[PDB]
């Protein structure tokens, strides 16, 4: 019973882009019609600041390159002239049926990953996986510059129902640890509800809206657009900032701490062979029997289960999905 | 001659590669598919400048 | 070349996935076979039961939308293909060529039957509008037309009879619905001029048609200029092949009629506003075969 | 085996009877076809007449007869031909430097055409041996030439309300018009000399304005619903007449009553001036030969734009 | 009397292209003004995760690869800024004649199958045919990913009679089973106007426009369109997806292919559920093909038997030759 | 072909220029070159009528 040659899974848990705009933080009560920051240009003097080999260069050559200095225009954005809170608008759904597969060129391989996943679901819900991503959803751990240096940070998780607000949820970032998960109602029932709109018991929909103190005219930090003089290209909506989908979807899947070294980078994305391209070193080597493919390979074909943290890593991929086999 | 080897998911898209500096295109193919580290990648031999040389797709023979 | 005693004007037909590439070196506006053809298969279905006849059919491109993509390597465009499915041996299918494309055009169907008179004209083009709109014109289905606005439906008009000024104001009214299109017609009249003014310096016809669809530019510098848009088409398929019995071509698909090889032949057409055309019988294209020379062509006599 | 005709190119499974040459030529002169050249025929080594059900075999009406049907074949020698023909102007040092110079501005004796919207078409696509006459270049080499009609790009239609196009909307300025207005003005500098054969293309030019005109009016018409109250009425009143909207349900009854007994005229006098405007020309040259026909043109222009307009409120 | 060397069938039930638009599902009945849905250019920065092939005793050169994220272009479709529920519509039309072969060779062979078709239909009427049609159009089978995760999906069916009336139908994709097939006096008055259209009533037209409640925000997904010229330089986009009228469509044959998912009885027959009528059965997402021709199941071998022996197959086999015939295809040789 | 002949501070101004009058734009440039009265202006070629040919600054090559 060798594996199939194409295999795919359709991710799960996929939200929309995230909307930005600014206000006043008297006004979050109310917080509609705000107008959208708007990207603009601004004139930058390129200099010279990389790090050039004193073999090559010398005195003379340096006093040419800044003599004629290369100017490079970029774009930034800026919160409104009287405005000192940013808001982040975002929905995000709950498909369900993670283990189940979008396509398999073998039937009794899709039989057997059905089989193990349901024996999975039976011996324990996913209700831990639910949880942890209740954690990530309810403090800002998504923004990755604009936290930094943030007065006061606050989430609202809603839940929309047939169009309708079902329950409002509303959490600190800043209160909740980063680095440590702790346990309170409101995170268990939104774990509850998430793990039931995986398992099917429903559609679920969910808006969530942050509203971080910045300062005023404060510059936001959007998601810079590829490039095709112009350098930096954000990335603007109907002549808004967002942040991308896939951008927002691996900082909210940041559930990895089981890796070999237990250093202090804490929370970690769940992508294949645990690579990060900041700290550029991937933990959970291939070398090792923890990755991913070793793992579903062994237990697939030699049944094998691998430690309860194994398994929810290898059911975490599962539900983010992607491309396996060859 | 200079060739840079790059690969990528997709025949469309953008990344760094390595410099060989071989003799001859025929010798830089093959000395990419030997270095290849993937299945699924498209392997994109460029030269130096913007020019793209050729392109080989996983499930397919080499092309230019 | 028959006078065409009624004329039937199609609102709007919309075709999906029709054939975009029409001959081998050429790609663009299908054939005018394809709709010649169209009118005959039709009158051989509905002309027996309106007991109408239609030599004459006129074709006007309101819209023409082709599915292509310009590559970043070079400025020549390519087509969108589709994906066929997998073979019968479980391998992966074969990329095969192929066109598609969105076609919003008008027809005219000249009527010379007699028998018109002896049923009503709205009826008459209801009936052909409804065997129309079931029919796959240039290899593809033919969309109604359904949107929020009313629909439109087909006007049969007689120009036989009336004063010229009754004449006249008809074809204003209908050149009127028919301006946002460009109508078809054959010039062979200008391709014979060129034929013979270059035929000193070499007799190749390919050649003249190749120079005149490029953009020519003159030393001084300066571009050359064309009165209007000139375009080369297929005025039809010369014969490659003596004409076989049914028996000697194997694998015929039909023992009725006999088979015969035939060849591509291009031509140089005009578009020009329907403005432009005095006398709308000029305009409908009327197909002529020669029984000794293997000539078949489309082209409209009337319009010189 | 030499064959001017295959079906490996058409077809992967066509396979049927391929002529191995033409001995007479039934193209006529009125035409173009491969049996005009009888000449440069380049025919490759592939590798009870038969046919295939990929043959595209196609039934052909007759005069008071029966129908007979065509198989018609793949040309090879005339695709061949044609594809030498262009690659040779194309590429090559010679017609290189031709258009190198055309952008110094040097006025070299040799001319250069250029194809542009070119289309290209694979052949054999995985396996491009299998084509017949198909060589490792010359596999998926084959470039076409495009047929689509002048009006195959279709922009989006404006005209709002505000007073941004209601000063500009008499003049609708389109890319089509623009490259015409350059043609047409460029004649005027011709000396007698040129006199004669600027009695053609500047006749000819005349009727494509008033016909791109139209086009414009037409689509505006089929595109927008309608048009309220805008601003500037005082000269932009005659183009508002031009495109008219049909009475709303919830509006009243004098307004096509007032636009019934009034006939669009002012229309021709704002396209003579805005022309005339565009149009450069010499206060010297109004005594010359010259003006007297370019006058005579742009009467005989602006009397069909008239009486096209005298039908459409009549 | 052999078979045809060239036999082929127009096909049938062929639709249009499918416009797509956003709007609040309150206004959907009231108003179908909906703006269209414009495509999109965005960027995404992956890591090559890819089965390695080198082995893995290499740990530095892993890390390298890390170091050089892949960059690509590619093509998306969002509702607008407020719009909360997405809304499809294309047109189907009905042109009947399916027995009727386009070509043949022999005319023998024409006749018999002539005759075979007029025979099964006095029998048995092809209203089984149209009852599982009438399921497919009725729920949203039709679509792939936009179905999944939908809070409500209602389709409507209008037949477009000679004027502007039409007699409105209004359906549940989510209450009718995806597996399972239901009698219902709206699915059978359709199978009937169906089966009428077919026999060759004189015109049929049925525009259905379907409401799916996505999301605020949310991303289509759209039939990528194939283009297959790699390019000779960079500046391209890696996934370009089909848009007419600067408007997000799916593909003609990509409909019509979901909606004639009535193929039922493959011999596995084991979990899947409805399939694609297509000759041997083929699957492009389960990359296997059932009723393989060494089986006597083929529709090439059950055709050839029941016109040269005239050996009838079971109710089974001739239902889902008719459905073959009736989409249409080339056979033969 | 007549070419006009401006020099200015900027890219951007409006200044009067000699008529050349020369055969190709080649000439022009190299005349202007070998011409060029002033260090720091930003040749600016241009044809009898308004429109801009090409454009030269002090530091840097012709552009068009």
């Amino acid at each position: 019973l060798s594996t199939a040659s194409v295999l795919a899974f359709e991710r799960k848990l996929d939200p929309s882009d995230a909307l930005m705009s600014a206000g006043a933080w008297a006004q979050r009560d109310a917080s509609q019609e705000w107008p959208a920051v708007t990207v603009r240009e601004k004139s930058v003097r390129g200099t010279i600041s990389n790090r050039l080999k004193t073999k090559d260069r010398d005195p003379a050559k340096l006093d040419a390159s800044i003599q004629s200095p290369n100017l490079q225009t970029v774009d930034v954005a800026n919160l409104p002239s009287d405005a000192d809170t940013l808001k982040v608008r975002f929905t995000l759904r709950v498909l369900g049926g993670a283990g189940t597969p979008s396509a398999c060129n073998d039937a009794a391989y899709r039989d057997k990953l059905l089989q193990t996943v349901a024996t999975y679901v039976n011996d324990q819900g996913f209700a831990e996986l639910a949880r942890r991503y209740a954690h990530n959803l309810a403090n800002a751990r998504f923004l990755w510059r604009n936290r930094v240096g943030a007065e006061a940070v606050e989430v609202r998780i809603n839940h929309i129902r047939q169009g309708e607000v079902a329950r409002a949820w509303r959490f600190d970032a800043l209160a909740i640890g980063l680095r440590d998960f702790k346990a309170d109602a409101e995170l268990d029932a939104l774990a509850e509800l998430i793990a039931s709109g995986l398992s099917g018991s429903g559609h679920v929909l969910l808006e969530v809206v942050a509203f971080a103190r910045i300062g005023d005219g404060q510059e936001v930090f959007p998601s810079q657009e590829l490039i095709l003089q112009k350098s930096k290209t954000l990335y603007s909506v109907r002549d808004a900032a967002a942040i991308h989908s896939q951008k927002i979807g691996n900082a909210l899947r940041t559930i990895d701490t089981w890796y070999p070294d237990e250093d202090g980078l804490g929370p970690i994305a769940v992508e294949p062979y645990g690579s990060v391209t900041s700290q550029g070193k991937a933990y959970r080597q291939p070398k090792q029997k923890l990755d991913f493919y070793t793992l579903l390979d062994n237990w697939v074909l030699r049944d094998e289960a691998p430690a309860v943290e194994q398994q929810h890593y290898v059911i975490a991929n599962l539900i983010r999905g992607g491309v396996f086999g060859e | 001659s200079t060739y840079i080897i790059k690969e990528v998911q997709n025949i469309n898209s953008d990344r760094e590669g390595v410099k060989v500096e071989t003799t001859s295109l025929t010798s830089a193919k093959r000395i990419a598919s030997k270095n290849q580290f993937f299945h699924g990648t498209v392997l994109r031999i460029e030269s130096e400048s913007g020019n793209w040389l050729a392109y080989k797709e996983d499930g397919k023979r080499w092309i230019e | 070349v028959t006078d065409p005693e009624a004329l039937l004007l199609l609102p709007r037909l919309s075709i999906q996935n029709a054939n975009a590439i029409s001959s081998p070196l050429t790609w663009g506006f299908p054939s005018p076979g394809a709709f010649t053809g169209f009118v005959h298969a039709l009158q051989r279905r509905v002309g027996i039961s309106l007991d109408i006849e239609l030599d004459g059919v006129g074709i006007v491109c309101h819209r023409f939308e082709a599915q292509i993509s310009q590559p970043a390597g070079k400025r020549t465009k390519v087509f969108n293909l589709t994906r066929n499915p997998l073979n019968r041996d479980g391998s992966t299918a074969a990329i095969v060529e192929e066109g598609r494309a969105h076609l919003e055009v008008s027809l005219l169907l000249g009527v010379h039957g007699d028998g018109l008179d002896d049923h009503p004209a709205q009826e008459i083009a209801r009936q052909v509008q409804e065997q129309a709109g079931a029919m796959r014109l240039a290899g593809g289905s033919i969309l109604p037309w359904c949107n929020e606005r009313f629909p439109a439906p087909n006007a049969e008009l007689l120009m036989l009879g009336g004063s010229d000024e009754q004449r006249r104001k008809n074809q204003r009214r209908l050149t009127r619905r028919l301006l946002p299109g460009f109508a078809l017609v054959s010039r062979e009249a200008l391709l014979q001029q060129h034929l013979e003014t270059l035929r000193t310096t070499l007799p190749e016809a390919t050649t003249l048609d190749a120079l005149l669809d490029l953009c020519r530019i003159n030393f001084e510098w300066q571009v050359r200029d064309k009165p209007g848009w000139l375009v080369p088409i297929p005025a039809g398929y010369n014969a490659l092949s003596p004409l076989y019995l049914p028996g000697e071509v194997r694998n015929a698909r039909d023992r009725e009629t006999p088979l015969r090889f035939v060849e591509n032949l291009f031509g140089l057409g005009e578009w020009l506003s329907p403005h432009r055309v005095a006398a709308l019988s000029d305009l409908l294209w009327y197909h002529h075969a020669e029984p000794d020379k293997g000539l078949y062509r489309w082209s409209t006599p009337r319009f010189v | 085996q030499l064959v001017t005709h295959t079906l490996k190119p058409i077809h992967p499974d066509a396979r049927g009877s391929n002529l191995h040459s033409l001995p007479q030529a039934p193209g006529q002169p009125g035409l173009a076809g491969s049996h005009e050249l009888g000449d440069r025929l380049v025919s490759d080594v592939v590798g009870a007449p038969a046919s295939h059900s990929l043959a595209k075999q196609l039934y052909f009406p007759l005069p008071g007869s029966g129908y007979h049907l065509l198989a018609p074949l793949f040309p090879t020698s005339l695709v061949h031909h044609v594809h030498a023909l262009l690659r040779e102007a194309r590429f090559g040092d010679a017609a290189k430097a031709a258009r190198e110079a055309r952008s110094r501005q040097e006025s070299w004796p040799h001319g250069f055409s250029e194809y542009p919207n070119l289309a290209i078409q694979k052949f054999g696509g995985t396996k491009p041996q299998n084509i017949s006459q198909l060589n490792n270049e010359r596999r998926g080499e084959n470039w076409l030439l495009p047929s689509l009609p002048p009006n195959w790009q279709r922009q989006n239609v404006n005209a709002p309300m505000r007073h941004s196009s209601v000063f500009e909307h008499d003049f609708g300025r389109t890319p089509e018009v623009s490259r015409l207005t350059r043609t047409l003005q460029r004649f005027l500098a011709k000396t007698v000399h040129n006199n004669l054969a600027i009695r053609q293309r500047r006749a000819q030019l005349v009727a494509q304005i008033c016909d791109e005109a139209l086009q414009y009016a037409a689509r505006l018409r089929e595109l927008e619903p309608g048009w309220s109250a805008t601003p500037g009425c005082q000269l932009h009143d005659a183009e508002q007449l031009w495109l008219d909207p049909l009475r709303a349900q919830t509006d009243e009854t004098f307004l096509q009553r007032r636009l019934r007994g009034d006939w669009p005229a002012e229309v021709g006098n704002r396209f003579a001036n805005w022309l005339n405007r565009a149009v450069s020309s010499d206060s010297q040259i109004l005594g010359s030969p010259e003006a007297a026909q370019w006058s005579q043109e742009l009467s005989k222009e602006l009397t069909m734009f008239k009486e096209i307009l005298e039908d459409e409120r009549d």
